[PDB]
Parts: C-alpha cells; structure tokens; sequence
C-alpha cells in the first residue's frame, strides 16, 4: 500500500486568511493526488483532482499543487464554510489510500474557563451512586488539564473527560469532567476540588465543596 | 604460364616493375609482366584482345567488364578483418558548409568515376529513392547533370551533358586528359574525389570511409601542397544530419562487394591466386604489395587499404557482386532506347476515359515519356487480371485493392498517393483511446473482460482492425470462423451498432443507448447516440465502455471546444490516453507512434517488370507542371471538375505523387501492423 | 442531479452480520464503480472496495477480505455491503462514493450510515439535577442509558443560549453525557429551570426541575 501522511491534524485560522494543508506519499504517485473536504456532518465533497485541477462548482479559492511525494492544498481568502477537515488521497494504485485529516478550527482571543463544581445530587446518593460534575467553559486554545483532589489527595480512577468542539458563536471549547464513585466511597471523605490549568491559568483554578455544606 | 598484369598509369607500371623482379629474386612462378594501358577500361579490352592477362577492378567497373567483355573475377581484396570482402560508401562535405544528405540541389560534386560503385552507383542508386531524385525516360545522366550545379565525373567525356559532368574535372600538369577516367586526371578515383572537395573545386564528395584517415593525418600526398586533417571533414547520414568521419559504422550510404582481380574466363584461375598468395604469403618482408607510396601514388595495382587477397569460389560478375548490387543495377540502370513506347493506363468509367485521354495530351505536348495509353475494365479487381495478362500496365487501388493485387496478382507500387498533412479522411491512423486512470490502468494485452466502444459493424477502425488485431496477437481465438461470437466473449460488454442483424449477440449491442427517448437501441445510423467514431468515443467519456478504437483525430474534435454538445461541451484532452501494441500508454497527441495500424494511401501497381523508375519519373515530372491544382499548364491531375465524376485516376485529395522508396513491395506499403490485422480477420 | 441515498443507522449485536445500502439516482448506474469507505475517529478514511455494477466485478482490500461482500441490483440501482462477524472495531460511519471513471476521484459520496456493534441492550436514561451550594451555571447528569442519542433541552428550547451539551462516554456498556446552563443570577432561583432529556430509543422523556439544594 500507498501510505499517505499529512502533516497536522489540526490547524487554526482567520477569515480572510491564506492557508496550506498538505500531504505526502510513501513513494513517487506522479501526480495523482485528489483533495476531499469534510464537514461536521459528515458531508463529503471534492475539491481537487490530479494535484491541481479544481472539481466543477469549486470556488477558485481552493488552488492545487506538488509533484513526485510532497503535494498541498491552499484556500486564498479563507471564509467561514472552510473551517472543516480536509483529506487527501491517491489515485495511484489500487487500494485507494487517504490521508489521517487536518481540521482548520477559527482563531481567536485567548479566554479561560469558567469552571463549576458540584456534588453528586441527593437523588444519585439515594439511588446508591455518587458522582460529582465539574465544568470548565468557554476556554481557548483547546488544550487543558482537570486534576482531581479528594481531601487534598490526588486522584485519578472514577475520573472521565468529555470535550466539545468550537461553539457556533463564541469559537471557544468546553470540557466536563466528572469523577464517578460508591455511595459509600463519598461519605467517607469530606472536601472535593477539580482543579483546571490552561495557558492564560499561569497557577491553577481550582472550585471545591465541603460534603457536610449545603 | 606467364601472367601480364595491365597498368593504367607510369607510377602503376614502375610498381608493378619493382614488384615482378621482386617475385622472381624470390623463385616465384610463373613469371609476372606489366603491359602498360592508357586506363582500366583501355584495358579490359587489352585483356580481351589477348594482349594482357589480368587487372584490379571496382565493382561497377567488374559489372561492365563481366557483362560487355565477359572477364571474370577471379581474385578479391579483404581490406579488414572486420569490413572483410566488403566496404561502405560514404558522402563526405567540409565541416564549413551546411550540406546534409537532402539538400543537395545545385550542390558542386565530386565523382570517383562513371558506373563506378562508391562514386556513382551507390550515390544515384540511393537518391532515385530516398534523397529524391526522378528519371524520366530513363535518362539518368539528364537527371545528375540538372540536380548538382557542377560535377567532376571522371569517363563522362563522349557523353550528351559532358558539359556539366565534366566541369569540376582538371587533371595533368599541363591541362590535358580532362574528364578522363585515367589517373591522369588529378581527380579521379577515391584519392583525386577527395582531393577535389579539398582543393575547394567541389563541395561534396563520394568516397569509401576508409579514403579520410588514407589521405589525411599526414598520410596526404606530398605532391598536393596541403596536410589536411581529418577533423576538417565530415559524412552525411541517411538521417539527415552530419557525423565525424570516426563513426562511419553508423553513418554509411552502403555496403558494397569488394574489388577483384578480373582474368578472361579462358584463362585460369587458380594460376593467378596461386602467384599472388606465393607473393602475398612471404611479403607481410622483401615487398610491400598494399603499401604505394614509394612511387607517389595511392592505390597502384591494389587498393592500399587491401590487407589479404583471397580466392573466390564461383568465378562469375553476378555471383562476386551481391544479388542486391545487381537488383539496384536492372532498376537504375535501363536502355533509354528498349522501353515500352507507351504505358497503359487501366480505366473504370467513361469520365475516367476522358481525363486520362486529356493526361495523355498534356503528358504529350510537354514530351513526357513514355506516352500514355487508356484501357478501360469493367472492375478494380478485372484491371489486375488485365495489367498481369500484359493488357494494362498501370492502375490507383485503395489498401484493400493493394492487397488483394499484390498477393494474388503479384503487382507492386510503382508510385503513391500523397495527401495534405490536414488532411485525415483518406489516410489516417487507428488508435485505442481510454479514460486517463491509474489506479485501474491496462494494456492492450489486459483487453479481456473490458468493455469495449466500437464504431460500427465493419468499420475500418472501429472493427476490422482492433479485432483483426486481436485475432493475428492471439487473444480472440474464434472457432469454424465464428468471429462475432468470439468477440463477445472477449468483452464482458460491447456497442457495435449494426443494421440487418440475423444472429446478433446480446453483449454486442449491450452497452448502445439509441434515441434520445432511448429507443432505435444499437441501430447502424446516427439514430444510435453510441454510433460512428464520436459516438464510440462518448461511450467511453460516458463510462459505458471502457476502450473506444476511433481514428486519431477523434479525440481532438471532441474535446477543448471543438464540440459544444452537453456530453462533450467541457472534455479536456488531456483526460485520455492511446494503448499502443508495445505495451506503452501515450498521449493522444502522439498517434504516430502508438497506433494499432495507418490506413495506407492509395499506390499505382504495376507488374514486377516493369521498370517502376520510369512510372514515378513520369508522374513527378508530369506534377512538376500538372500537380498544383492551380497551375497555369492547362491539366490538373489530381482535380476531376471538367469531368461528369469524382476522384478520377487520382483522389482528388492527393497533393502530390510519391516514390515507394523502400516499401517496394504490398505488404510494406499497407504496413505490417495493417495486413496483420487484415490477415488476421480472413480466418 | 446525481445523488446517492444511503440506509440508516445499523445497531447490531458482536457476532451478528449487517447490509448497508446505498440507492443511486441521477445517472447510469451500470456504468460507474461504486466505493465504499470506513471511517471511525482517529483512523482516516479507509477504502473498503469496489464494484462495478455491470457484471458485478469487484476488487476488495486485503485487510478487509472475508468481512466485506459487495452486490448491486441493476435493476434498483441500489449497492449493497454486508459485513460478517461484527466487533467494537466495526462500528464506524460507511460511505458510499461514486469514482468517475478518471484519476481515482470521488466526485459523489453518500451521507454516510452508522454502524454500531454492541452487546447492550435498550436501556433509558437516569437524569440526575445538578444544582450549586455574577452569572449561575446549572446542569444535569444523563448516566446509563443505550443505545444513543439521548436529546437534551433546557425549559423545553426556550432557554437556548449559555447550553453545553457533551458527547457521550461509554461508561461500561452504556452511554453517559452531561449539559450545563448557563443564566444570569436573578433568573435560576426565582423563575424556574428545567432540564428535558428524550431517549426515543427507549419511548421514554423525562424532566427534571433543577432546584437549589435543601439545608
Ligand atoms: C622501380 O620503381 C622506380 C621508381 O619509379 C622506377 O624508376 C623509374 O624508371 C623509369 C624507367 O624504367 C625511368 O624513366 C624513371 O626515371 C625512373 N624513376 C625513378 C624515380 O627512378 C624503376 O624503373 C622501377 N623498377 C622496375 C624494375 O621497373
Ligand atoms: C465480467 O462479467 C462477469 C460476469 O458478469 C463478472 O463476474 C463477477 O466477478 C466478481 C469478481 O470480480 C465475482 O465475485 C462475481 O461472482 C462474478 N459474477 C458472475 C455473475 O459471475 C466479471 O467480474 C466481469 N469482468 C470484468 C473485468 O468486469
Ligand atoms: C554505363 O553502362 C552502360 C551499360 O549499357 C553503358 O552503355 C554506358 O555507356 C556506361 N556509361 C558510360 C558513360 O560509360
Ligand atoms: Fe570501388
Ligand atoms: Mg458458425
Ligand atoms: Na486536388
């Protein structure tokens, strides 16, 4: 097989913006090389065929280029319909073979996140579990860590991370973190803390809650 | 037995003198004596009166001395052991000119003498075909005379264009015994051919390939007040282009039989081998027989290029000379005196009648021989039968007729058609086009199972050819002649548009569409939207098929503009690709070189006998006034509008009328790619 | 125009065997090779096979050989695929695309069907409030469910700005999402938040008021 190989998996950008995906071969597939756009609905179109030739219907914004290996993709005045994956694929020689993806996500402002804690609700404790939810959103850049403490005691087991992508308005991300345990696991410790870092966080932001407060 | 060897020069005779007293010192017999001629053909006839013995001579000059004198050789030179019996002719220019092979026109040339093998034969052989030069009448000298605009041509002396022949020609110390085929004249032979491209008298000159590094190197004669090198020097290639005198392997005009000692046939043979050998054997010592340059010459009694003398078993002009020098000989060489008065041409209709009639006119008033005769036969087919039977001599056929006439009539070209290079509707090539995919890429080999886009049900193209093809390479192998049930196993899928169908395959017509409505499926008329070469071409571009065999210019008049139809409004070109029968994938572009076959332009057959020289002579010399359609000379001979038809004795497509050059006989006229297929469809 | 119409979502259990189809519209279908393509997250695109409709030729990946079958009715113009013996690593989103005859290009693709291989079975969502002890987050807590989706709406769409709600993480066997709200402080104690959570899978809703916690 044909293995091919693309650079990033996930590029950030402004409207108006000149931007370069681009891809790469495990050997020499003289120019046949197409270029496909994925929406978040799964929706599948194509760009470019044979490195450079634009698809019928394709705005000109999208331009085509390589040769041997190492070919690209460039979108010219980037607007808001481009922010979607985008795969290559080589025609080649049998199989078909595509590239891992490269999502182009808007920049923006960096901002931090508004973290929540919560207890587990009386209804969770009487049903025998207890699980307790802390938010962190509207954040960017996307990247973050969630440390949860137990008494001041680290804590790593019950823990499970759940991230959405770019809101539709703000173009920031949120992520919840909840830490899942006994009933009885619960009522043998007293203070809870998830504590966030990200890059505007140059310390910690840490929201705790005391089992025996309301 | 003494032996008297026949000099043609003073230097000749002293080395021939030095030799003879040489031989005997060493008890050679029998005894060797050197009789003194003016030349070697004054001495042929001294051998022939008895009063000589033997001589030395060049192929041309053993040809003439066989024939009007009947010597016979008797002894031949090996000058390498790896030329052996044999040399190459060669052309050879200054590196200060521009002369290549084919552009010799009013070109001042060199001769090392008349019907003389490097100097005239070979040269005038080769240029009757494929340098363009056309004898009418079988005057050969008329021909030469008015192509180069000066020439030193030794032995041309009595003749009727001396004038021209002999103007490049000096000679002697004085100014006397010009244009003789004498050493006496400064340029004859090898070494004087040379000398008069290098002395700046001639431009060209025509010479074996060894006589550069002989008189050059410092290896010049002394009494030529020169040292030229060999690097201000070059030859000119059948190709077109000029090499260096080094790889004259490559750049040749031909290979031609040695020269040979010619003895009367009433003489013995074995006697002058044996006196030779004794000599040759001892001497490589006491005498340099092949070295002549302590007598101030070059080449005397034996070429000195010559390294062993060697016997020869069938002692005969015909046999010493190769059967190929003979043929070239009865061609180029004919009795301007004992040809046919007239040629008959073979007519088909009574407008045909009329313009070959009004040909014959023309032809006449312009004294164009010979003389043109009309015949008329009721068929194409009935005027082969007619021109073998020795009624009719002449007749245009199509490459189905070509075939048909030289395989079972045994006629071959004399002449062809030639139509503008725009022009495609008469001779173009057959191309199988596919979709430009990689990843699904095949060979016209990795044709089975493939859907396939053919014109029609007997096209040319779209049909004969591709399946002819098929069936000759060995992958349609058809039972009891059953040739469409074959195909349609072949390909899983098939549009071969047909009308009158009775036993019809499914998978023949499985890929057709018909109307627009979708009705009139797989019918043989524009009806069927799948039909002809554009409609098999859009089968293609449509996916329906996966190979469409069309004509090369299919592609180009179907893409980039040149049809607004919706199907074919915004194709590209470059989204398709030729399979050529080597295996390789090509441009469309590049049809010349990767085609299933061209069909042939038309060619006048005429029978073996007759001299084809004289048919193309008259015709370029009749085109040379008639062929333009324009002309001011009152006949046209490729128009038909003062006659009640088309395409009489000619399409009147032709442009001009062409030699066959070396497509001399049917099958290398249609191809071999052609008449494979054509072939391949009779079984 | 051309346009190809895939089968819905395909829920099976390991072991088990399913067929997508792909219905094809606007064209000959006779004449082009139909595609087929896996796609699960963090894997690519991979190109499953092959077949071209007329005569049913097929070409399929090696490392696929034996899971893959392909089929196409002419006279439908639907392709089929079945996969045999389903796994985890079987549950992806499958594509059907058309390849135009030239340079390996996929102009037309399908919607895409989701496969989805699991042991579980039909179970409804426990929904849990989240309430705390400037602006005031609330949520609610879906744990337990199968199979997906669950749809999630504060006050039954009304409150629609402020909402994050997460995709599912398989605790076990079931799924289990969070959603959070967002509202200005004066709003949540004194006019009321609800939380609807619907699991058509299941026919069940419920709606849960989120209230300040008693001390
Ligand atoms: C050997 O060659 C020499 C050189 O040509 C011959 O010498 C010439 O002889 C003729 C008479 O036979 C004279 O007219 C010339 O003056 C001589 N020339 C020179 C340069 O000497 C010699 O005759 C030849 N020998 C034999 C036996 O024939
Ligand atoms: C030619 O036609 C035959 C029969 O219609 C095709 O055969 C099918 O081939 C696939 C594999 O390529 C098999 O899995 C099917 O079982 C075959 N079907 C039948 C009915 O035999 C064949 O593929 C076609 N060849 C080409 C080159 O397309
Ligand atoms: C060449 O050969 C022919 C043979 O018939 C002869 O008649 C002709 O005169 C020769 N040419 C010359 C100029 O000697
Ligand atoms: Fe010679
Ligand atoms: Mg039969
Ligand atoms: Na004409």
């Amino acid at each position: 097989d044909i293995q091919m190989t693309q650079t990033t998996s996930s590029l950030s950008a402004s409207l108006g913006d000149r931007v370069t995906i681009s891809c790469r071969a495990s050997q020499d597939i003289s120019n046949y090389l197409n270029w496909y756009q994925q929406k978040p609905d799964g929706t599948v179109k194509l760009l470019i065929f044979y490195t450079s030739r634009l698809h019928s219907g394709v705005p000109s914004r999208f331009s085509g280029s390589g040769s041997g290996t190492d070919y690209s993709l460039t979108i010219s005045n980037l607007e808001q319909e481009d922010f979607a994956t985008y795969f290559c694929q080589q025609g080649n020689t049998l199989p078909p073979t595509f590239g891992g993806g490269t999502k182009l996500e808007i920049k923006r402002a960096d901002a931090a996140p508004t973290v929540s804690i919560f207890p587990p609700s009386s209804e969770q404790l009487t049903s025998g579990g207890a699980s307790v939810v802390c938010f962190l959103n509207n954040f960017y850049p996307k990247d973050i860590n969630v440390k949860w403490k137990i008494d001041g005691s680290e804590r790593q087991n019950g823990v499970l991370n759940s991230w959405t992508d770019q809101d539709s308005k703000d173009s920031t991300y949120s992520m919840s973190s909840t830490l899942t345990l006994t009933k009885d696991e619960y009522e043998r410790h007293n203070s809870y803390t998830c504590e966030a870092t990200h890059k505007t966080s140059t310390s910690p932001i840490v929201k705790s809650f005391n089992r025996n407060e309301c | 037995m003494e032996v008297r060897w026949c000099a043609t020069s003073d230097p000749e005779q002293h080395k021939c003198g030095n030799m003879s007293e040489a031989f005997r010192e060493a008890g050679i017999q029998p005894s060797l004596l050197c009789v003194r001629g003016t030349s070697a053909d004054h001495c042929v006839q001294l051998i022939a009166a008895q009063e000589a013995d033997a001589i030395t001579l060049d192929g041309g000059a053993i040809y003439e001395a066989g024939k009007e004198h009947g010597l016979k050789p008797v002894v031949g030179e090996v000058y390498d052991q790896e030329v052996g019996t044999s040399y190459y002719a060669v052309a050879v220019v200054r590196r200060s000119s521009h002369v290549t092979i084919d552009t010799l026109k009013g070109v001042k040339s060199c001769h090392t003498g008349i019907n003389r093998t490097v100097g005239w034969n070979v040269p005038v052989g080769y240029l009757v075909e494929s340098g363009r030069l056309s004898v009418m009448g079988c005057d050969v000298l008329k021909a030469v005379s008015d192509y180069f605009g000066g020439s030193c041509v030794p032995g041309a002396g009595e003749t009727s264009y001396s004038e021209s022949l002999c103007r490049l020609c000096r000679g002697d110390s004085s100014g006397e015994g010009v244009c003789d085929k004498s050493p006496l004249e400064r340029y004859y032979d090898y070494s004087g051919a040379f000398r008069c491209l290098a002395e700046g008298a001639g431009d060209v000159a025509f010479v074996k390939h060894s006589t550069v590094l002989e008189n050059t190197d410092g290896k010049t004669l002394p009494s030529w007040g020169q040292a030229l090198l060999s690097q201000d020097f070059e030859l000119l290639c059948r190709d077109g282009s000029r090499a260096d005198v080094t790889e004259w392997r490559q750049c040749h005009l031909a290979r031609v039989p040695a020269h040979a000692v010619v003895v009367r046939a009433d003489t013995d043979g074995g006697l002058i081998f044996r006196l030779l050998n004794e000599g040759q054997r001892l001497f490589s010592s006491s005498f340099q027989m092949f070295s002549s340059e302590a007598y101030g010459q070059k080449d005397l009694l034996f070429k000195d290029s010559t390294s062993e003398l060697v016997p020869i078993a069938t002692q005969t002009y015909e046999a010493w000379l190769g059967h190929e020098y003979l043929h070239a000989m009865k061609g180029l060489l004919c009795d301007p005196n004992r040809l046919p008065p007239y040629l008959r041409w073979c007519v088909l209709s009574t407008p045909e009648i009329q313009k070959c009639g009004d040909m014959a006119v023309a032809f006449r008033r312009q004294r164009l021989k010979p003389e043109i005769q009309c015949v008329s036969a009721k068929s194409p087919q009935h005027c082969m039968e007619r021109i073998q039977a020795e009624q009719v001599d002449a007749v245009t056929l199509s490459g189905e007729d070509i075939y048909t006439a030289g395989k079972t009539y045994g006629l071959v070209p004399a002449a062809g058609e030639h139509y503008a290079p725009e022009d495609s509707s008469n001779s173009y090539y057959v191309v199988a086009v596919v979709r430009r995919d990689s990843s699904h890429a095949f060979t016209l080999d990795e044709l089975r199972g493939k859907r396939s886009c053919h014109a029609g049900f007997g096209s040319p193209a779209g049909w004969d050819v591709p399946v002819g093809a098929l069936i000759q390479r060995g992958f349609i192998r058809p039972k009891d002649c059953d040739v469409l049930t074959a195909v349609s196993e072949f390909f899983n899928a098939s549009c071969v548009p047909v009308n009158n169908p009775k036993n019809y395959p499914s998978s023949l017509c499985a890929l057709c569409v018909g109307d627009e409505q979708g009705r009139n499926k797989c019918v043989g008329n524009s009806q069927e939207r799948y039909y002809g070469y554009r409609g098999a071409f859009r089968c293609l571009v449509e996916n329906a098929g996966d190979v469409a065999f069309v004509r090369h210019t299919t592609v180009f008049d179907n893409t980039n503009g040149h049809n607004s139809e919706p199907w074919a409004a915004e194709l590209r070109s470059e989204d398709y690709e030729l399979l050529c029968p080597n295996g390789a994938r090509a441009e469309v572009s590049q049809f010349a070189a990767c085609n299933l076959a061209q069909i042939p332009p038309h060619a006048v057959m005429v029978r073996p006998d007759t001299n084809i020289f004289t048919v193309y002579g008259l015709l370029d010399k009749a085109q040379d006034l008639f062929g333009d359609d324009h002309n001011k000379n009152g006949f046209k001979m490729f128009d038909s509008s003062n006659y009640h038809g088309q395409d009489l004795l000619f399409k009147d497509a032709t442009v001009r009328a062409v030699p066959v050059g070396e497509k001399t006989t049917y099958r290398g006229w249609l191809g071999l790619d052609y008449v494979a297929a054509l072939e391949g469809m009779s079984s | 125009q051309v346009q190809l119409q895939q089968s819905g979502a395909e829920l099976m259990k390991p072991g088990a065997s399913v067929k997508i189809s792909c219905k094809a519209t606007g064209y000959t279908f006779s004449n082009y090779r139909i595609e087929w393509i896996k796609q699960r997250p963090g894997h690519g695109l991979e190109w499953i096979g092959e077949i071209l409709p007329r005569g049913g030729n097929t070409n399929y990946n090696e490392k696929f050989k034996g899971k893959a079958t392909f089929t196409a009715d002419t006279s439908s113009n639907t392709a089929y695929m079945q996969l045999t013996s389903l796994t985890s690593e079987d549950s992806a989103v499958y594509y059907c695309a058309r390849d135009d005859g030239y340079y390996g290009r996929f102009a037309y693709w399908g919607q895409g069907t989701l496969v989805t291989v699991s042991a579980a079975k039909t179970t409804p969502p426990s929904v849990y409030p989240l309430a705390p002890g400037s602006m005031v987050t609330l949520g609610c807590l879906v744990k337990g469910y199968f199979p997906e989706p669950v749809t999630v709406t504060w006050n039954s769409g009304s409150l629609s700005s402020g909402v994050h709600t997460f995709p599912a993480v398989l605790q076990s066997d079931l799924y289990t999402l969070s959603s959070s709200v967002t509202v200005p402080s004066s709003t949540w104690p004194s006019e009321t938040v609800t939380c609807n959570v619907a699991h058509p899978a299941s026919s069940t809703k419920v709606d849960k008021k989120i209230v300040p916690r008693d001390c």
